[PDB]
RNA sequence: GAGCCGGUAGCGGGCGUGGAUCCCUGGAUGUCCGAAUGGGGGAACCCGGCCGGCGGGAACGCCGGUCACCGCGCUUUUGCGCGGGGGGAACCUGGGGAACUGAAACAUCUCAGUACCCAGAGGAGAGGAAAGAGAAAUCGACUCCCUGAGUAGCGGCGAGCGAAAGGGGACCAGCCUAAACCGUCCGGCUUGUCCGGGCGGGGUCGUGGGGCCCUCGGACACCGAAUCCCCAGCCUAGCCGAAGCUGUUGGGAAGCAGCGCCAGAGAGGGUGAAAGCCCCGUAGGCGAAAGGUGGGGGGAUAGGUGAGGGUACCCGAGUACCCCGUGGUUCGUGGAGCCAUGGGGGAAUCUGGGCGGACCACCGCCUAAGGCUAAGUACUCCGGGUGACCGAUAGCGCACCAGUACCGUGAGGGAAAGGUGAAAAGAACCCCGGGAGGGGAGUGAAAUAGAGCCUGAAACCGUGGGCUUACAAGCAGUCACGGCCCCGCAAGGGGUUGUGGCGUGCCUAUUGAAGCAUGAGCCGGCGACUCACGGUCGUGGGCGAGCUUAAGCCGUUGAGGCGGAGG
RNA sequence: CGAAUGCCGGCAUGAGUAACGAUAAAGAGGGUGAGAAUCCCUCUCGCCGUAAGCCCAAGGGUUCCUACGCAAUGGUCGUCAGCGUAGGGUUAGGCGGGACCUAAGGUGAAGCCGAAAGGCGUAGCCGAAGGGCAGCCGGUUAAUAUUCCGGCCCUUCCCGCA
RNA sequence: CCUCUAAGCACAACCUGCGGGAACCCGUACCGCAAACCGACACAGGUGGGCGGGUGCAAGAGCACUCAGGCGCGCGGGAGA
């Protein structure tokens, strides 16, 4: 509710900082961190095991959180903000341009 | 709520101690009676119920980080059965 | 849930108050019969509980409309 | 309109575009206590009556109804209906009402009808349509602001206290009754054509009004609410919103660079740094099924629409009025009126009665002893918007799980405590160790950002080094040489101190202090000549026989004008 | 800001100083453990015993029991604890209160009084460690027991029958 | 509690047997002359009632020793001013 903001589990480029460039998909939005997820900012975490259960632990692991800002939708074109269309009896996220 | 009088078993070294005879004890509403509880538990387990023992537990007092407070106080209540009588529910 | 849930307001709200009150009697039991599981592990499912818990507020929240004028 | 199952991570389970979570509105549920109200009681607990239902249920228990008291009205009563009771930060009215202080003692006086206690009322409260003001052939309810005015006056005429009129503004409003007189119902009784109670009509005023007579009478003819109805608008969720890419430095651009773009938007905040065009927004513009609010605009009602001449019937009673005791006002006994009134005495109905500061006569002003009445004004618990306001010893007592911890029997008192990083990437694993803690490794731009972790001063405690000290003696320094060590090519400079010379801490308070007079353990942080309105000089300007506005109004929303009451 | 026996905080000095809380008193051998004169056991020794033993009421509020534990709290130490985490544990017709009674006092229908607030006050009501009222002896738990179990013995209600 | 009778009611009712049922709420741990209560503390202080054995001393709840139980006091080791 009014914590909403630009993108959704849909496909996306990063004008960020070390993944300038770097397009993904599907960021897992928040938004209690106002991030996203996508496919790069993947940090190594240290593991023990939180239980030996799945013993052996490495640094490869996951993939890190995302300033939603850092991000830019795509579709039919390339990055390019999002206004909206009323769909005559609906409410879409349309880009300038292209259309959603 | 004759299913609301009877909140759940106690399980415990104890309480198993009392299965032997028809000694069935469980965590009741801390405002039931003894003739409330008999009730409830005939309807429920489907048993004559023929005495009724209860006391009142107070919660104990607990301390996590500087925050501090007690768990919630309670009533238990063991029912014993008429002669040869189980609550199958309770076996095992 | 969502689904199954937009029926009872329908499928418990043509009945009436003798229909109901065991309707939710039988309800109150099978939530006794949960909560009697997990103090001793077995059920898990939460869900399940918390769901059965809100079912109860509905046809209690449906009969307490319909004790109002009626027939 | 895509994520959700609060602060939630976690096991362990689930819901959502067939549209959840979430937000707004209305309802449902709402254990116990609390005005607490079935009774009781050491608040949150006990115990009942009556009616109905659960269980074998009559003993027992639970569930749903329902039972306090007081006041109005109906009315005997039995009962029935409406209401009342508490809470509320300030604000408001009323009933009571200090003292320290000030008077350089103190009692009248002052502080002050203040602080406080009590009752009541509400979004306001009060006041309110002249028995007024007071000198004007005057004004014309009340409240509120500015002037009037520190005036007139009061005062142990000491301290000090302190009006009204008028003028300029805000706002606007005016009505209902009592009684003559006429009708009605009820109860008294002497059933008297009368007593009095309730209704209804009539009547509301001061150039006097009204009643009752008699003339005139020709109104679907005008007024018209402060009441009701409906609208607009407003409030309680929201929504739409222009324009940037690339390179480069760098952990990271938003910096810098190249070439563009939007602007009714270049307020602001965020995004690894500094951004109009990445994100949220901003200008501008939309939005309510439901609940509030709402003559602002419409209506509809209740209600109101006359002259002549007669009569003299009626115009608010333990009242006016006078005396005694007091309060109010600028008025403290004063020449003491006016307005209230505890006591005593005690009228009249306009051929009346009050007032114009004793009193009297003139001339005038006004109609007491019944009630109601919007707006302008006050306040700020709450929501919002701003700041030559604070920035964790500050700002609220609380930036933090604070009216808490702790204290006190109780009323009551009342703390401390904020910051990792862009991102937990919060350090796997190995090594010493029981652990703690470390050393490696690893993360990161940074780990002396490693977790009560940004920066991290001073006091204080150490390790290492340089100079220097066991025949010297001192407010601990200073001047002079000399030795050793350290810089630079040099001249020169820095550190230390062996001798020599000279030397009575700081503050305060005093005639006089090293003083054996005061204060200070040391360090850090907080800590004291301000502000308002008057006055008097001086000074920078403007205008000057003049100068200047106050409240308030119109404008802006960091824009100023107008306003001559007044001084 | 340098001073106000200033205010808040921090850290010094005295200082390895006085103290470590009754002069009833200790010794040893085993055990446990990373480590214990300080925990466990055994054997000696000393103290209290109108107790320094046992039980009840008040007050206290989980301090009870048990398993893991030792940073801190314990005036030393700590493996131990009244300490940390967690789980258990308190069972009543007859015991004590309440579904009884009244006491001082309190409250308070009627009623009295007072600017308000409020002060009295008959009946009633509340009020106990007083009056009334039916359970004694054993056995069980790590932890309750006239409460659970056993034997013996009682009390009120309700319904039926005579 | 026994008894007396008023309203009432006497096909109620009470009373004694005997059978068959009914019998709720709170407390109950633990400390309790103390290291768990009141004294900021594991404080040599204060804290109401009951039990409180044996032998001896004239007696006793006195005194000395001891049963049952509980303890040696929550820093020690030395030194011989
Ligand atoms: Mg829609
Ligand atoms: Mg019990
Ligand atoms: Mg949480
Ligand atoms: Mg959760
Ligand atoms: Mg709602
Ligand atoms: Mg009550
Ligand atoms: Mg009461
Ligand atoms: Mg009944
Ligand atoms: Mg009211
Ligand atoms: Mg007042
Ligand atoms: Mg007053
Ligand atoms: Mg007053
Ligand atoms: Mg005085
Ligand atoms: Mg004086
Ligand atoms: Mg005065
Ligand atoms: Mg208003
Ligand atoms: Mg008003
Ligand atoms: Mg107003
Ligand atoms: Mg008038
Ligand atoms: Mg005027
Ligand atoms: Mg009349
Ligand atoms: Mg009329
Ligand atoms: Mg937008
Ligand atoms: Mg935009
Ligand atoms: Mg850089
Ligand atoms: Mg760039
Ligand atoms: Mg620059
Ligand atoms: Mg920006
Ligand atoms: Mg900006
Ligand atoms: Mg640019
Ligand atoms: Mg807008
Ligand atoms: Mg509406
Ligand atoms: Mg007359
Ligand atoms: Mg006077
Ligand atoms: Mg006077
Ligand atoms: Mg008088
Ligand atoms: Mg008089
Ligand atoms: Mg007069
Ligand atoms: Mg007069
Ligand atoms: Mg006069
Ligand atoms: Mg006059
Ligand atoms: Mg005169
Ligand atoms: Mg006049
Ligand atoms: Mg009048
Ligand atoms: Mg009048
Ligand atoms: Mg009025
Ligand atoms: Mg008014
Ligand atoms: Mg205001
Ligand atoms: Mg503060
Ligand atoms: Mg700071
Ligand atoms: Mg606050
Ligand atoms: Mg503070
Ligand atoms: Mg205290
Ligand atoms: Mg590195
Ligand atoms: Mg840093
Ligand atoms: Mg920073
Ligand atoms: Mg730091
Ligand atoms: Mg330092
Ligand atoms: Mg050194
Ligand atoms: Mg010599
Ligand atoms: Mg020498
Ligand atoms: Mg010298
Ligand atoms: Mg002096
Ligand atoms: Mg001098
Ligand atoms: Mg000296
Ligand atoms: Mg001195
Ligand atoms: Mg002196
Ligand atoms: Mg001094
Ligand atoms: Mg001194
Ligand atoms: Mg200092
Ligand atoms: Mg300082
Ligand atoms: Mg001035
Ligand atoms: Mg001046
Ligand atoms: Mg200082
Ligand atoms: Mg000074
Ligand atoms: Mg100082
Ligand atoms: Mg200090
Ligand atoms: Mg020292
Ligand atoms: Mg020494
Ligand atoms: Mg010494
Ligand atoms: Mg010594
Ligand atoms: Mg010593
Ligand atoms: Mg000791
Ligand atoms: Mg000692
Ligand atoms: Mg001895
Ligand atoms: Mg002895
Ligand atoms: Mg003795
Ligand atoms: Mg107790
Ligand atoms: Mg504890
Ligand atoms: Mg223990
Ligand atoms: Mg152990
Ligand atoms: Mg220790
Ligand atoms: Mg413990
Ligand atoms: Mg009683
Ligand atoms: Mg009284
Ligand atoms: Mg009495
Ligand atoms: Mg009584
Ligand atoms: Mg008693
Ligand atoms: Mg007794
Ligand atoms: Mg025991
Ligand atoms: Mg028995
Ligand atoms: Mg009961
Ligand atoms: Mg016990
Ligand atoms: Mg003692
Ligand atoms: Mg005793
Ligand atoms: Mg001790
Ligand atoms: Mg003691
Ligand atoms: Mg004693
Ligand atoms: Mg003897
Ligand atoms: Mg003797
Ligand atoms: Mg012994
Ligand atoms: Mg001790």
């Amino acid at each position: 509710r009014v914590k909403m903001h630009v993108k959704k589990g849909d496909t996306v480029l990063v004008a960020s900082g070390k993944y300038k460039g770097r397009v993904g998909k599907v960021k897992e939005v928040l938004p209690k961190k106002y991030a996203v997820i996508v496919e790069g900012v993947n940090i190594v975490k240290k593991a023990v095991r939180v239980s030996p259960k799945y013993p052996q632990g490495g640094f490869i692991e996951k993939e890190a959180p995302l300033h939603a800002s850092k991000v830019r939708p795509i579709c039919p074109a390339c990055g390019k903000p999002t206004r909206v269309r009323k769909k005559f009896l609906e409410n879409g996220k349309k880009i300038r341009v292209c259309a959603k | 709520t004759a299913y609301d009088v009877i909140l759940a078993p106690v399980l415990s070294e104890k309480a198993y101690a009392g299965f032997a005879e028809g000694k069935y004890t469980f965590w009741v509403h801390p405002k039931a009676t003894k003739t409330e509880i008999k009730n409830a538990v005939e309807t429920a387990f489907k048993v004559k119920v023929v005495k009724v023992n209860t006391l009142h537990v107070r919660g104990k007092k607990k301390r996590l980080g500087r925050y501090l407070g007690k768990r919630p106080d309670r009533k238990k209540a063991i029912v014993q059965v008429a002669p040869g009588q189980k609550i199958e529910a309770l076996e095992g | 849930k969502l689904s199954e849930v937009r029926k009872q307001l329908e499928e418990a709200r043509k009945l009436s108050p003798v229909e109901l009150e065991k309707l939710v009697r039988e309800k109150k039991r099978e939530l006794m019969e949960l909560r009697f599981q997990a103090s001793i592990g077995q059920l898990s499912q939460n869900h399940k509980i918390r769901d059965l818990k809100r079912q109860i507020a509905r046809l209690l929240t449906v009969l307490n409309e319909k004790r109002r004028q009626n027939a």
